[PDB]
């Protein structure tokens, strides 16, 4: 296990590899946050969320 | 679905259902964005003309939740054969757009690579709809889901009196008797990574519902995202 192949390398959706570094990215409704890892709901309703 | 929970209040935004004329559900689908519906091709071919309804979890008694949208286009997939089902997938394209709320919201579309790789090597996914409880039962009217673990390909390949192609995976029990079934068609195969759900498959088939021996065939969702998005672009 190393980088993305290590706990998605910490990134909250996707991960990607790219010259010994992580590359944390978002599905479409989601903007990526400070730390560059998490992925903030843009709208109410971000796909992929259960309505509670 | 044969086993599994009913859908509570929310579980299931993504679900989708293709009534026909007479307002009934066949098929299933997936909500990939407020104009746009993912189901299965072969679907295409169980009704004459049939409408989307979005956000519904008992056929049999309105919750006010409940939206029915035209379709405005429908794109099928060129290369899907009734033959062999190789190909089979379809995406709707709605007259109106839908308005996400309680139970309608859309399932996330991921990336091949990391699809592939991190979602698809889950322990299991989810597969939901109101499809048949019983292999030779009836319709239900209350929308389910069931949590089907990934099968290995060989063993799918394998455990199939039919052709398993690059465009379909397993899913399901070797024994128990818990898989989905006719009507959950072009429903929708979602797996969870973190609370976030993504829609990795398309209820396509099966040799029959829950049989020993038998697992659920899928539509692999990830071998079609760029398919997916530029039917989408237009
Ligand atoms: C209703 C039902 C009852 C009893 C047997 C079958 C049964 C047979 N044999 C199938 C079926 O699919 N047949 C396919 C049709 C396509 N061909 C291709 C390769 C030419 C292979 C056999 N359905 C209907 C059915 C089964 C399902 C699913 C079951 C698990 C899923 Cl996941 S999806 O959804 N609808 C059946
Ligand atoms: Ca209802």
């Amino acid at each position: 296990r190393k980088l993305c192949s290590l706990d998605n390398g910490d990134c909250d959706q996707f991960c990607h590899e790219e010259q010994n570094s992580v590359v944390c990215s978002c599905a479409r409704g989601y903007t990526l946050a400070d730390n560059g890892k998490a992925c903030i709901p843009t709208g109410p309703y971000p796909c992929g969320k259960q309505t509670l | 679905i044969v086993g599994g929970q009913e859908c509570k209040d929310g579980e299931c935004p993504w679900q989708a259902l293709l009534i026909n004329e007479e307002n009934e559900g066949f098929c299933g689908g997936t909500i990939l964005s407020e104009f746009y519906i993912l189901t299965a091709a072969h679907c295409l071919y169980q009704a004459k003309r049939f409408k989307v309804r979005v956000g519904d979890r008992n056929t049999e008694q309105e919750e006010g939740g409940e939206a029915v949208h035209e379709v405005e286009v429908v794109i099928k997939h060129n290369r899907f054969t009734k033959e062999t089902y190789d190909f089979d997938i379809a995406v709707l394209r709605l007259k109106t757009p839908i308005t996400f709320r309680m139970n309608v919201a859309p399932a996330c579309l991921p990336e091949r690579d990391w699809a592939e790789s991190t979602l698809m090597t889950q322990k299991t996914g989810i597969v939901s709809g109101f499809g048949r409880t019983h292999e030779k039962g009836r319709q239900s009217t209350r929308l389910k889901m069931l949590e089907v673990p990934y099968v290995d390909r060989n063993s799918c390949k394998l455990s199939s009196s039919f052709i398993i192609t690059q465009n379909m995976f397993c899913a399901g029990y070797d024994t128990k008797q818990e898989d989905a079934c006719q009507g959950d068609s072009g429903g929708p195969h979602v797996t969870r990574f973190k609370d976030t759900y993504f829609v990795t498959g398309i209820v396509s088939w099966g040799e029959g519902c829950a049989r020993k021996g038998k697992y659920g065939i899928y539509t692999k969702v990830t071998a079609f995202l760029k398919w997916i998005d530029r039917s989408m672009k237009t």
